């Protein structure tokens, strides 16, 4: 389930939790 | 983490952005949770941290102050947002505070985040280790721009949000330092046709330079957390800029110095409004016990309103599209604050500067504003052309207007602005990551 | 043109039609035409907030909500029934509306509301599915509204 | 071929383009054309559709809300129809009105209302004393001498008599304001046909008006 899958990950170190523009 | 869902406040320019980023082996949920309570210690006083050498931000300089933070996650979209400095520094984010746990070593940790973000001014960071060792432990508290405290983050906050701000006001200083002796030109002559330029479909260099110079005095003053002086700058850069007719500038100094009214009865002190601002402004010399502030406020904001949309036919020095929908957005969620009660009290300024919502309440009779004249001002939102600017602002906007018909209590119109989102965020020409409050939204509808 | 409704207390329409004036025959011209029905949800809230107040006559409204250059106007009658509509420009202009047309217009089309609600297979939940109502209302339609 | 067809949603009409149809129930005016007829007709239906009812139901319950359900589907008609009637001062009605009564949006006035015109149109004459208790929180009252449609009714219990219940009902429900009216049957000056239609207002109503 995604809902909880993404709950626990690796985040990328050194940059934001959520980026909006590439 | 709470992402489309802003709700801007009018002390927001007072507030100051700091970038949080997840230094090592985090997971959502921990950093999640990690942030949310490092978001509660935001009200540093200036008494409890230590002083600096330097006169013009040394902390003991004023008994009051609160010095607020604002926490936040987003890296908003430089390079485009950067040329909007010179018109007002508080937009640009300061200082990092860069969450940490991997036991690695700080010393080169903070390097490669200086690389990364050399653009951002304080940097350092935090150690949320559960017993580090004593060779680290020593390194680390040798330095200052490196800390360290227990997960969950419960260990010593207070003294370390005390420090973040005492490296804040030295790195800040240094910045005016640097900063005081450029030509600050407006934003439309920096960019030119970088800006847009807010398509509605409803002897002169001195004096201008040093009014401009004394006003980003002041709002360095307003952003650094002393207050009584920077009204005292407030004055004199209005009331030099007046007779220069730099309608633009004059704008956001008007603005600022209103905040200055704001947050100095917030913090409870006695001042009289300015033979300046009252000439400039009518009422319709007085201490403020002998006039309702919320009123003086809303005149206030009409007249910087107006002065925008007088600075729109000079060609390089008009007011960007950004900053006037931002400013629209602050004195439409001001005048939802001012509707939940009669009495102008101790309560609502402390809702109004810690943004808290408190969902429903029971209605007393005659409030501030009627609600129609909510309404009737925040259908100026629409007046400008929204479906141009970029999905930043798009979901601001529509956002906030939703929390806005929400506490005003008309659901159907909140259904109207939260399907203008959806159909706006729908149309971005861009891949959008998945999010656990786009869950939340759709719920909403 | 125009987009004219009637709708009832549990909030659905019970009648919906749209007006041109023959020389844009396609109306509203693609996204409005999208847009008409969520506009007219939210000026609903608006008609409903005026709907309990004290203050002469007070079953015409008039211009109640703004949007882009359209102007949106409301009637209601005496069973909650809403007469709301919203006219557009001809491609360019600063639409006004009249003061006189459109109240005898809420006029006559609430006296074919009221005789088309007598018979007693009506119910109010149920649509008005007449064409001899829709004849009506476009031929007052023709003789007011333009 | 050319009405509403709610599914597919709002056809396309032509301003400049018109053929009416004989419709015989738009056309036929409702100005006021008197044809008063005999009472006994309507007793006799009023007496027949109560055994219907009573055939049908099987417990009080079921004959309680049965009646003021029929009598639920006049209040609706009357509402609208009878307040636009009163907004004429004194071919399509609409060209002989420049007004009309605001809105009885009051509750004082509504109910006032059913007191004066509606009850002089049911039956021919003005409802007596109008009253709301003090006592509770709030209980308004009408009471009636001599009920005209239950007259030949007997029994000291009242039940039969909810069809009018239900006629205030939807026309007090259709107005914004519902409500749970009931009838009570009380002697007090001799009569002894005298009955009371208590009106209780709902919370909701309560507190909009203060």
């Amino acid at each position: 389930t995604l809902d909880k899958y993404s709950s626990e990950e690796i985040l990328p170190s050194f940059e934001p939790v959520y980026s909006w523009s590439s | 983490m709470n992402i489309l869902k802003h709700f801007p406040s009018y002390v927001g320019p007072s507030k100051i952005r700091t970038l949080v980023i997840p230094i090592g082996h985090w997971t959502r949920k921990e950093f999640n949770n990690a942030v949310q309570k490092l978001s509660e210690f935001n009200e540093i006083h200036l008494s409890d941290v230590t002083p600096i050498d330097s006169p013009i931000f040394t902390p003991q300089g004023f008994p009051h102050g609160k010095l607020f933070f604002d926490f936040l996650t987003i890296d908003h979209d430089d390079a485009l947002e950067l040329f909007l400095y010179d018109f007002e520094p508080f937009r640009k984010t300061f200082v990092i505070i860069g969450l940490v746990n991997d036991y690695s070593d700080p010393l080169t940790n903070l390097n490669f985040m200086k690389e990364k973000y050399p653009t951002l001014i304080s940097p350092n960071l935090v150690y949320a280790s559960s017993t580090p060792t004593k060779e680290l432990e020593q390194t680390i508290d040798t330095m200052e721009n490196v800390f360290a405290s227990s997960p969950d983050m419960q260990k010593n906050i207070e003294t370390i949000m005390c420090d973040i701000a005492r490296n804040f006001l030295t790195a800040l200083n240094s910045y005016y330092s640097s900063y005081k002796h450029v030509t600050l030109r407006s934003p439309g002559a920096i960019g030119g046709n970088a800006v847009l330029k807010t398509t509605l479909i409803r002897n002169r260099s001195q004096q201008k330079s040093l009014g401009r110079q004394m006003k980003i005095l002041g709002n360095f003053q307003l952003l650094a957390g002393r207050y009584v002086d920077a009204l005292n700058s407030f004055v004199d850069a209005i009331t030099t800029l007046y007779k220069v007719r730099d309608y633009l500038w004059l704008g956001s100094a008007l603005d600022g110095i209103s905040i200055c009214f704001l947050l100095l009865s917030y913090l409870g002190l006695s001042y009289q409004i300015p033979q300046i601002v009252s000439l400039i402004c009518p009422v319709e010399n007085i201490d403020v016990e002998n006039i309702n502030l919320p009123l003086l406020i809303k005149c206030i904001s009409d007249k910087v309103l107006y002065y925008y949309d007088l600075s729109l036919m000079h060609n390089s020095e008009y007011a960007p599209q950004v900053v006037y929908c931002e400013f629209l957005l602050k004195t439409l969620t001001f005048m939802t604050s001012c509707y939940k009660s009669s009495e102008f009290s101790k309560d609502v300024l402390d809702n109004i500067v810690k943004n808290q919502h408190r969902a429903l309440s029971d209605i007393p009779n005659s409030p501030m504003f009627p609600r129609f004249e909510v309404y009737f001002y925040s259908n100026k939102l629409f007046e400008l052309q929204l479906k141009e600017m970029q999905v930043e602002a798009q979901i601001k906007i529509y956002s906030t207007m939703a929390e806005v018909y929400r506490l005003l209590g008309y659901k159907r119109k909140q259904l109207f602005v939260l399907r203008l989102l959806m159909v706006a965020l729908l149309a971005t020409p861009n891949k959008i990551a998945w999010h656990p409050d786009y869950r939340t939204l759709i719920d909403t509808i | 043109p125009q987009y004219f409704a009637i709708i009832g207390k549990k909030d659905n329409p019970v009648y919906e039609i749209e007006f041109t004036n023959a020389e844009n025959p396609q109306g509203f011209p693609q996204d409005l035409k999208e847009l008409n029905p969520f506009i007219l949800h939210a000026s609903l809230d608006i008609v409903e907030d005026l709907q309990w107040q004290i203050n002469t006559d007070n079953c015409y409204l008039g211009k109640v909500d703004h949007f882009y250059g359209l102007a949106i106007t409301a009637y209601i009658s005496y069973s909650g029934m809403k007469f709301v509509m919203i006219h557009g420009n001809s491609a360019n202009s600063s639409v006004v509306i009249d003061d006189n047309n459109m109240r005898s217009f809420y006029q006559e089309v609430h006296e074919l509301y009221v005789k088309t609600l007598m018979n007693p297979f009506y119910k109010i939940t149920d649509p008005i599915r007449s064409p001899a109502f829709d004849s009506r209302v476009r031929t007052l339609a023709r003789k007011h509204l333009s | 071929s050319d009405g509403y067809e709610y599914t597919v949603g709002p056809k396309q009409a032509i301003t400049s383009e018109t053929t009416y149809i004989p419709s015989r129930i738009y056309s036929e005016s409702l100005l006021f054309k008197r044809q008063e007829a005999s009472l006994s007709a309507m007793a006799f239906l009023f007496q027949e559709m109560i055994s219907q009812l009573h055939r049908t139901c099987k417990t009080a319950g079921d004959f309680e809300t049965k009646l003021s359900d029929y009598g639920h589907n006049i209040g609706i008609r009357l509402l609208e129809l009878l307040n636009f009637r009163a907004s004429v001062s004194p071919e399509s009605l609409s060209n002989y009105i420049t007004k009309m009564r605001r809105r009885d949006l009051k509750i004082l006035d509504i109910l006032q209302f059913i007191h004066g015109t509606l009850w002089s149109y049911l039956f021919n004459h003005v409802s007596d004393d109008l009253v709301k208790s003090s006592e509770r929180d709030n209980e308004y009252m009408i009471v009636d001498n001599f009920p005209t449609l239950t007259q030949f009714i007997p029994g000291e219990n009242v039940s039969c008599e909810y069809f009018v219940c239900g006629i205030i009902k939807g026309f007090l429900f259709n107005a914004g304001f519902p409500c749970g009216v009931t009838a009570h049957r009380m002697p007090q000056g001799g009569h002894s046909q005298r009955t009371v239609y208590l009106i209780q207002f709902d919370r909701q109503v309560l507190d909009r008006e203060g």
